């Protein structure tokens, strides 16, 4: 009788595929989505489906979607029947899954006890500690050597080494069995363990938690360490006691019930786990907008004032942060050096002040970049330092956000607070885009390609003026001359600046007024940069010769003797020189290089010498 | 093995019960005898013996006339019969590469 | 900083009312008065400026 | 029988090592030693009954790789159609030359 | 077990037998007069309450270290109890028992090991302990009521055997006795127990003159540098024999609640003691914060401390607090 | 040493040199960490090839490396008139084992300057069967704007040159 | 009219009436099926109440689901050594603490079976130790005895939890350890029994052989437990109207600016001008979050540092009293490891476990935080970044999470040499990184 309940669901099912699920005709919205869930996936070829929720709640008014949730633990091979019976209708090596999403209900792990057991129960969650990617089986076509082994069996379940049912013609049976590799299809898994969110622990109060198989394509697909969601059919496991060698607490005190089957007596105890299908981590004319705004003229000047409102004035540091959000070019040379990647920087300043702006602006802005302070400077984080033996294994790589700033643009301030050893470690990590390490273990080589932007502090908290930097620097001598130049910010008294800087700042932290007009968004600036990174600007004018000489007038000026100044700067600054160049005309969208482009390349360098001498 | 000498059939076996009659067996404790049984081990006087090696060892098992005479830092002087014992190649099947003749001291 | 300590807080203050009413607790003759204090402070001083010695 | 981790180079970082198992053959003996880099030409044999034991026992199966060459370090991947083997004979025209 | 009781369900007849050695098993359910027999035999299965049950409880012995040979340490021996002479032995009781002698088989891995080993227990028959307000005892307090005398007499009555010092044997008595502060009633819990802690380098052994009061005074537990240190002060969790692991295994204030903190050394594991010193003077914070639970219990001892000075003596014409390290425990 | 498994022994793991037969190490300043390591490297050229004996067996393997470094003067590279044990910080013996300090120098040079700086600025300008093969030609081409023996043969006859 | 299934009876009632004494020390005495009677009786006795208005949830719906009784108080026990042999099926009132917990395994209430004919969905019950089985085939007239398959995850289980308890040492005679026992509950008193708290429990006794070894059936010293029927502690609010109505006139009074300050403080000194911080700290704005930019929280950190003794923890304790959830500093009980990113080795099953700092632990309250001149440098370095970014930056080899920690905080640091030594410049004196300065 539930023979036909469960036929009775597989065509309702079939005709929701055949029905429109469609409310807006020509708006958007094509009528008939399924067909298109066909007809997308008879091109990719990836072998799902994606159902909803509402939908089916939604046509059976709930005659079927309360059924549906006590079903399909069961039936599970009829769902995917039915499917395989609407494509044979429809479409012309085929191995398919029930992928539902989206339940209303979400529940925590403290709440699974007895009507959950078959169910649907979407779950949240963290997760930590995953493992590897090893085949299941269920289905073979083992069987004894007996006269023929070629007898497809049937029951892949969780005790699967033994087809002994219905052999071929009258032989012995369950004599042995042979698991070809020739002819099963197998899927692919991983075994993970979650954990309750932090704004959910009622106390410090051991906080548990509990283990889940994924097995579809969902594999290594939950990214260990985000705030996860999961599909919901609970499901218990036993263990069978195989054929290895092995067969407190007054655990299995239910499992000595069960006891006496018609294999030997022991105790089948149990342990509830978990089965998904499907995961989730929450936690045009768009296209045609950059072809419009590619056609504009002050673009320059427009992105330069639609930075950041938490600052106002300064448009020198403005211009500076921009060019390192963007990247340059990196390719180089044949057979050898791998030049700069990028350039490099720092802002020195009174702490307090308009400083920590910037750094609280660019950690959201970014794509993935980082921020540390580097106080820790004798553990790991900014030193890379090897972990110590743990579960089986000495010399294994370590954390730090410095080799993780991949695509991103990692951050790190107070550079005299640290110590001397750090201070070449990062020295090395600046010139060439690696690291290199050999302690206690073998040599390492990662190529951590990266783009660093600091903020220290002065000698006194307030800059000398007749003087020059070189005292107020607070670090040594080369690795200023392995960087480009500062920008420092100066602070005055003014009777005048102080009263718009506070008209300035409460509009700032007002409930409600946004009156200032960025004329660009944080999305469609973000876009628009992704659209200005995909080029390859060459210089291919003469300006070289009118290149050559400004430089040769620059270097014969900070000279300043034969016992002078070694802030010599050297030839390692025409390549920043360059890539600034090819990088100011990244923004602009010019693929040559003019001599009018990096005439401003060198005020901007003028005027950072000029902030250099005296 | 502490006949110290008569290889005899050994009897595998910690108690009996039920003799040929109908009786539960009773057994007097104060009539059953025993005896100890303990082992040490004899390092070598590490001036005799010539610089090439670290000291070797032996064992003795004695019996109850001389226990807790030989405190630990002791010369001693122990006299006793050679002995073998353990079957070494057959208990266990394919035996590569485990004695099974372990020196003991039945001494006195 | 040549020889004393302490700066005379309450903190000492309480500890003063909390050894009378313990001397006051062994030696009740239902007498908690001023020479029932005065066996307290007699034992205060000589306490203290045991380093004058 | 050579235990492999993966090089912890080409990764994205912050997170563990990997482990598999690569069974030589008969004239690829001791070819490199414990520490450096390599990369092997296998095929993927999944051989085994189903026993395992740092894990209930399931309808699962582990992987082996027997491998069939074996080069050494390389550097400088940027090549297309050359210095990807140390070919490394120099017998008629290079010899000569 | 010294009874069993299997019913069947059918027949009702409940089969009896004697009880054998610490491992044992049941037998069919064909076996009866009335179940049995026939083409349906009542299955067996196990009954609680006419199963009689007895007493058993396991404890340990060793050697009086007085009575040892200068040779070889101590070894311990097995008891067991029957009857109802239990829940009447302690650890730390200074007895003897008298009882009737067995061994017992092994019933283990019989073959390649355990040949004749015997492995024999004792088992109990007697004990024989020794050494243990307005009850028949008032006789005595009227001695004190009578001849008076407590500035003076109480005061050469503790600790006679030193030279001098009665100011500092005074100091003492009237912290023997504390006393509730104030019944505060309203949510004000105020401080009591006040702590004195001395100093100086005498050679009299200094000590055995505290340590002396400390093994004589009601519930005073002594303790040292090493052992109980500062993070094993309070209660932990640690290992335990096959039995239930995981247990709450004390220090000293864990259990010395409202009594005698008699410390020494307290230049010694000073890492977790200086913590361990501020968490009682602190009132009410003795706890256990690990990652097994956060629970805090109760905080309410005195303490006598004795720092030891600086090397050779402390120079008095030098500065105090040379050889002290915790200058915020002591000035406030 | 790297320590034994639960039923394994003390055994023996190399590091960098015994690896690196024919290679390139780095001392600079690890100002720090020089007394630390100093006491291991001028013993590989002194008593060279040389093995040690820590907690474990008594062996010696072989290493006849070879090395090169990078050392880097306190400031600038004429810190002074005074000669390079007033310069360099490490002492005689470690310096003494090698054979050459090659040493850098430029003050004011015009026509040595452009020498580099027209020089560096056109390297920055070096940014299908028969397609495989004509890229290769324009990947020779641009190897030989003067020629100069290029990197496809040049490598090749030394690892003979060397055995 | 609430539809609960649970009737908590005081069950002190019966030596209070004439009658049901028999009742009531038959109740001390066989506790298994007595309950089993009063089950029948509630549910009869519910009915004798629906008879009367047949207007009462339609006559059905509250007359399917089952009731229970949860007797409790029952007499008095005093601790652990007195539970002698004879006690075997006894009320028992325990007087302890738990200790640890387990997730929830399950129990075989129903079972399933299914042979290889097309279709066999039959359901055979337990309520025994012993599953009984079939050995001759069935939905036909005429097939062998076949092979009856056990097809597990479809038969429906209850819940059932084990818990650790340890006898809370109470008039221990300062030599005796605190030895355990362990629980096991049945219904929906899981997840409420957290692990932590004082007890007393109201529960029932039983004994349970052992398996000798571990691959035989072979068995003797026994392991008992108790099961529990009710439990007790020992020891978005319901808002309701009077509660509005009395703070509008408190807040329509002009003196509550004084009424506050006068009321925090009902022993301690007057001191006004820190009563207004720490009011007003607790009294912590909110998270003005824009939906574009900005991201301010209106949390302040207010210190106090000078004269040594000054009540200085107790106003802290005072404000730990008011807060229902916060956080309590420890006396070097963490450090820069100590606090998260934890690597720890479980007792249960020695793996990973990633507990919170206490700092993140404090989300809705104040963290209360001292020693601050006495803590080391090599910590003193992520209160900074929960300073700035509301959050802790984990740097370990098992995970990266940027979590974040909507908390608040306020000092309390110390002198060095005697005290905050005046016509000095004070900051010298305690000592303190600039740039936390900001």
């Amino acid at each position: 009788v539930d023979d036909v309940t469960g036929e009775k669901v597989r065509e309702a099912f079939e005709q929701f595929l055949e029905d429109f699920s469609v409310q807006s005709t020509d708006t958007g919205e094509v009528e008939k989505v399924y067909r298109a869930q066909i007809e997308f996936m008879k091109i990719y070829d990836l072998n799902t489906i994606y159902i909803d929720y509402q939908h089916l709640s939604m046509r059976e008014n709930g005659a079927l979607a309360m059924a549906i949730s006590e079903q399909y633990y069961r039936f599970l091979p009829f769902l995917q029947k039915g499917l395989r019976r609407v494509v044979r209708k429809y479409a012309p090596e085929r191995v398919f899954q029930i992928s539902f999403f989206n339940l209303p209900t979400v529940h925590r792990i403290r709440d699974i006890r007895s009507e959950k057991i078959g169910s649907l129960l979407s779950i949240s969650g963290t997760v930590t500690r995953t493992s590897e990617v090893r085949p299941e089986l269920y289905k073979a076509s083992f069987t004894c050597d007996m006269c023929r082994a070629i007898v497809d069996n049937v029951e892949q379940s969780f005790k699967y080494t033994e087809p002994t049912f219905c052999p071929n013609p009258s032989c012995e049976n369950r004599a042995f069995w042979t698991l070809n590799v020739t002819r099963s299809r197998f899927l692919d898994w991983q075994k993970v363990r979650i954990q309750e969110n932090a704004n959910e622990i009622p106390t410090g109060s051991m906080p548990r938690t509990l283990d889940v198989i994924l097995r579809g394509d969902s594999v290594e697909r939950a990214k260990p360490g985000d705030r996860c969601k999961f599909t919901g059919v609970e499901i218990v496991v036993p263990d069978v006691t195989q054929l290895g060698l092995p067969g407190k607490t007054t655990e299995g005190l239910n499992s000595g019930v069960t006891g006496l089957r018609s294999l030997g007596v022991r105790d089948l105890t149990y342990k509830i786990s978990f089965l998904a299908c499907h995961v989730i981590s929450i936690g045009s004319d768009e296209i045609n907008e950059l072809k419009e705004m590619v056609k504009d003229e002050h673009i320059y000047d427009k992105l330069v004032r639609s930075i950041a409102p938490a600052v106002f004035g300064h448009e020198a540091v403005k211009k500076g942060i921009l060019l390192q959000m963007l990247g340059g070019v990196h390719k180089s040379t044949v057979e050898g050096i791998k030049l700069r990647g990028d350039i490099n920087i720092c802002v020195v300043g009174d702490p307090s002040t308009s400083k920590s702006q910037f750094l609280k602006y660019v950690v959201g802005f970014a794509p993935r970049s980082v921020y540390t302070s580097g106080k820790a400077s004798s553990a790991a984080g900014l030193t890379a330092a090897v972990v110590r033996d743990e579960e089986g294994g000495d010399y294994t790589i370590e954390a730090g956000a410095l080799m993780l700033a991949d695509n991103g643009i990692c951050c790190i301030d107070e550079f005299d607070k640290m110590d001397i050893s750090d201070q070449v470690a990062i020295h090395e990590a600046m010139e060439q885009q690696t690291i290199s390490i050999a302690k206690a273990g073998i040599h390492a080589t990662l190529n951590a390609r990266t783009s660093i932007l600091a903020a220290a502090n002065p000698v006194g908290g307030r800059y000398n003026r007749k003087l020059s930097l070189r005292g107020n620097l607070n670090m040594t001598a080369p690795i200023m001359s392995r960087f480009d130049l500062f920008f420092v910010i100066l602070d005055d008294c003014n009777e005048k600046i102080d009263t718009e800087l506070a008209s300035h700042i409460v509009d700032l932290h007002m409930k409600r007024d946004e009156a200032i007009e960025p004329p660009f968004s944080a999305e469609q600036l973000r876009r628009y940069i992704k659209y200005a990174r995909t080029f390859k600007p060459i210089l291919t004018k003469e300006a070289r010769s009118y290149l050559v000489e400004k430089y040769k007038e620059l270097r014969k000026d900070d000279a300043q003797g034969f016992s002078r100044s070694s802030y010599r700067i050297t030839v390692r600054q025409l390549e920043s020189m360059i890539r600034l160049s090819e990088a100011i005309a990244r923004a602009n969208c010019v693929d040559e290089i003019t001599p009018s482009f990096i005439a401003e390349a060198y005020d901007l360098l003028r005027q950072s010498i000029i902030r250099v001498d005296v | 093995a502490t006949t110290t000498l008569t290889t005899r059939i050994p009897t595998p076996a910690i108690y009996p019960t039920e003799d040929t009659e109908g009786n539960k067996l009773t057994t007097e404790y104060g009539y059953s005898t025993f005896i100890d049984h303990q082992r040490i081990t004899v390092q070598e006087m590490p001036e005799m013996a010539p610089a090439g090696q670290l000291p070797r060892s032996i064992d003795v098992i004695l019996d109850d006339d001389l226990v807790d005479k030989t405190k630990p830092g002791d010369r001693v002087n122990v006299v006793g019969v050679f002995k073998s014992l353990g079957a070494g190649g057959m208990n266990q099947s394919n035996s590569n590469t485990l004695i099974g003749f372990k020196t003991l001291i039945l001494g006195n | 900083s040549k020889f004393s300590f302490g700066q005379a807080t309450p903190r000492t203050l309480l500890g003063i009312i909390r050894l009378s009413q313990a001397l006051a607790k062994l030696r009740l003759a239902d007498m908690v008065d001023i020479d029932d204090v005065e066996e307290a402070l007699r034992l205060v001083r000589v306490s203290k400026e045991s380093l004058y010695q | 029988r050579v235990t492999l981790q993966e090089a912890p180079g080409t990764v994205p970082p912050g997170r563990l090592p990997r482990h598999r198992e690569v069974i030589l053959l008969a004239d690829l003996v001791d070819v490199s030693k414990p520490g450096e880099e390599v990369e092997v030409t296998g095929i993927y044999k999944n051989n085994y009954d189903g026993n395992l034991n740092a894990k209930n026992g399931f309808p699962v199966f582990a992987t082996i790789i027997e491998a069939n060459s074996i080069k050494r370090r390389e550097g400088n991947t940027a090549n297309e159609g050359e210095e990807g083997l140390d070919v490394f004979s120099w017998t008629e025209e290079e010899e000569r030359e | 077990v010294e009874v069993i009781a299997y019913t069947c369900d059918q027949c009702g007849y409940e089969v009896f037998q004697e009880v054998n050695s610490r491992t044992f098993t049941p037998l069919s359910e064909c076996t009866s007069e009335e179940c049995s027999q026939n083409q349906t035999k009542g299955q067996l299965f196990m009954s609680t309450r006419a199963s009689k049950f007895s007493a058993f409880q396991e404890c340990k012995i060793q050697e009086l270290s007085q009575q040892v040979p200068v040779g070889h340490i101590p070894r311990s021996l097995n008891i067991h109890v029957n009857g109802t002479l239990v829940r009447s032995l302690s650890p730390g009781d200074i007895v003897d028992v008298t009882g009737i002698f067995l061994p017992a088989p092994y019933t283990g891995f019989k073959a390649l090991k355990a040949g004749l080993l015997t492995e024999t227990y004792l088992e109990a028959q007697f004990v024989r302990q020794h050494k243990k307000l307005t009850s028949d005892v008032e006789e005595r307090v009227m001695e004190l009521i009578t001849s008076g005398d407590v500035y003076n007499r109480l005061a050469k009555s503790i600790a006679p055997e030193i030279y001098g010092n009665l100011d500092v044997k005074k100091a003492l008595l009237l912290l023997l006795v504390g006393g509730v502060d104030k019944r505060v009633g309203d949510g004000m819990k105020i401080r009591g127990d006040i702590n004195v802690c001395l100093m100086g380098d005498p050679g009299v052994a200094k000590s055995q003159l505290l340590k002396a009061i400390c093994k004589i005074s009601p519930r005073g537990v002594y303790t040292t540098g090493k052992g109980s240190s500062g993070v094993g002060l309070t209660a932990a969790v640690m290992k335990d024999p096959v039995t239930d692991e995981m247990i709450l295994e004390g220090g000293a204030l864990v259990l010395a609640d409202n009594g005698i903190c008699c410390i020494d050394e307290f230049d010694k594991m000073d890492e977790s003691d200086r913590t361990a010193i501020h968490e009682v003077m602190e009132q009410q914070t003795i706890s256990i914060s690990k990652a097994g639970i956060n629970t805090t219990l109760n905080a309410r001892t005195s303490i006598l401390a004795a720092a030891n000075p600086l090397y050779g003596r402390y120079n008095p014409r030098l500065s105090p607090l040379d050889n002290i390290n915790l200058p915020a425990a002591l000035l406030s | 040493v790297r320590k034994d498994p639960i039923t394994k022994e003390w055994t023996l793991e190399g590091g960098a040199l015994v690896l690196a037969d024919k290679g390139v190490c780095l001392i600079d300043e690890f100002d720090k960490m020089n007394d630390q390591d100093r006491t291991s490297i001028h013993e590989a050229m002194e008593q060279q090839s040389i093995s040690i004996s820590k907690a474990g067996i008594v062996t010696t393997l072989q290493a006849r490396c070879s090395i090169i470094a990078a050392a880097n003067p306190n400031g600038g590279r004429y810190n002074s008139t005074l000669p390079l044990a007033q310069n360099v910080s490490l002492t005689e013996p470690i310096l003494s084992r090698f054979d050459i300090l090659c040493v850098v120098r430029d003050l004011v040079d015009e026509e040595a300057d452009e020498r580099l700086a027209t020089f560096v600025v056109d390297s920055h300008v070096r940014s299908q069967l028969n397609a495989r093969q004509r890229r290769l030609q324009r990947q020779r081409k641009k190897e030989e704007e003067i020629s100069p023996i290029p990197q496809e043969l040049l490598m090749k006859y030394i690892h003979y040159a060397r055995t | 009219e609430l539809g609960t299934s649970n009737l908590n009876l005081d069950a002190r009632n019966l030596l209070a009436y004439k009658q049901t004494e028999d009742l009531y020390h038959q109740l001390l005495n066989y506790p298994q099926e007595v309950i089993s009677i009063m089950d029948q009786t509630i549910k009869d006795c519910m009915v004798s109440l629906i008879v009367d208005n047949n207007l009462d949830y339609d006559l059905d719906e509250i007359e399917t689901k089952f009731y229970k009784v949860r007797p409790y108080n029952v007499g008095s026990c005093k601790g652990m050594r007195e539970l002698n042999p004879n006690d075997i099926d006894k009320l028992i009132n325990l007087k302890g603490l738990v200790l640890r917990s387990t997730p929830v395994i399950p129990d075989m209430k129903v079972a399933f079976f299914k042979c290889n004919v097309c279709d066999h969905t039959m359901a055979v019950e337990i309520d025994r130790g012993v599953i009984q089985e079939p050995a001759r085939c069935e939905r036909i007239d005429c097939n062998e005895p076949n092979s009856m398959s056990l097809i597990h995850n479809r038969c429906s289980f209850a819940d059932k939890q084990v818990i650790k308890l340890q006898e809370t040492p109470d008039f221990v005679p300062d030599g005796q350890t605190p030895h355990s026992i362990s629980l096991c509950v049945y219904d929906e008193l899981v997840d409420s029994c957290r692990a932590g708290d004082r007890i007393e429990v109201t529960g029932t006794f039983r004994s349970i052989p052992i398996r000798a070894n571990s691959r035989q059936r072979v068995l003797s010293l026994y392991k008992t437990y108790v099961d529990v029927v009710h439990v007790k502690k020992v020891s978005v609010r319901q808002i309701t109207d009077q509660d509005l109505a009395k703070i509008r006139e408190v807040a329509a009074r002009e003196d509550l600016y004084s009424l506050l300050a006068r009321s925090i403080a009902p022993s301690i000194y007057e001191l006004e001008d820190v009563k207004k911080g720490i009011l007003l700290q607790l009294f912590g704005g909110t998270n003005k979050t824009f939906t574009k930019g900005g991201r301010y929280r209106g949390d302040i950190n207010i210190l106090l540092c000078g004269d040594p003794s000054t009540s200085k923890s107790q106003i802290l304790q005072y404000v730990h009293k008011i807060t229902p959830r916060g956080v309590y500093t420890s006396g070097k009980g963490s450090s820069a490891v100590g606090l998260t990113a934890y690597i720890t080795r479980d007792v249960d099953t020695k793996q990973l476990v990633l507990e919170s700092g206490a700092l993140v632990l404090s989300d809705g309250g104040v963290c209360c935080i001292d020693e601050f001149d006495k803590m080391s440098d090599s910590t003193r370095s992520v209160l900074h970044e929960v300073m700035e970014q509301q959050t802790i930056s984990i740097a370990k080899a098992g995970i990266i999470t940027t979590l974040n920690a909507r908390s608040s905080i306020l000092a309390s640091a110390n002198p060095i040499g005697s005290r905050y030594n005046p016509n000095l410049p004070v900051t010298e004196n305690i000592d303190l990184p600039p740039p936390l300065l900001s």
